[PDB]
């Protein structure tokens, strides 16, 4: 999982 | 000087390490500059492939791929993994 | 860190396009890297010197050492424009 920064 | 990049901490950081004693007013806004014009670089061909892609967001499969297929970009930067 | 600054540029270039998180930490990795690069190089150049001193001309040769030469030429023109419009 990589979420918006 | 026209810039997004923070002049402010360079001469502190670089005073701080000992990189020098003394550093002139034109080092940091020189140096934010070049890193700011990097970043662009980067960005726009990450975001191209992005695009290219259809995605609305730069996932680091995009920075690699920017990275890969840029010849001057791979020398500057070595490989990206994952 | 670099994060806020990369984000403004990227929405100059790409004002419809977002940035993951573990992208953002790419690209703010490649920065902190070269200003390393640059940093440590110019330190060589200002070691010349007693009281070593980086001025712009110290990081202009860095810039041009370092980068590959069509990145050098062109960052090195971008270095030049932002010291001219700050200096004037």
């Amino acid at each position: 999982d990589d979420d918006d920064y | 000087a026209g810039l997004q990049f923070p002049v402010g901490r360079i001469a502190r950081f670089l005073k701080a390490g000992k990189y020098a004693e003394r550093v002139g007013a034109g080092a940091p806004v020189y140096l934010a500059a070049v890193l700011e014009y990097l970043a662009a670089e980067v960005l726009e061909l990450a975001g191209n492939a992005a695009r290219d892609n259809k995605k609305t967001r730069i996932v680091p499969r995009h920075i690699q791929l920017a990275v890969r297929n840029d010849e001057e970009l791979s020398k500057l930067l070595g490989d990206v993994t994952i | 860190t670099y994060k806020i600054y990369i984000f403004k540029v990227l929405k100059q270039v790409h004002p419809d396009i977002g940035i993951s998180s573990k992208a953002m930490g790419i690209m703010n990795s490649f920065i902190n890297d070269i200003f390393e690069k640059l940093a440590q190089e110019s330190s060589k150049l200002a070691r010349y010197n007693k009281k070593p001193t980086i001025t712009s001309r110290e990081i202009q040769t860095a810039v041009r050492l370092v980068l590959p030469g069509e990145l050098a030429k062109h960052a090195v023109s971008e270095g030049t424009k932002a010291v001219t419009k700050f200096t004037s």
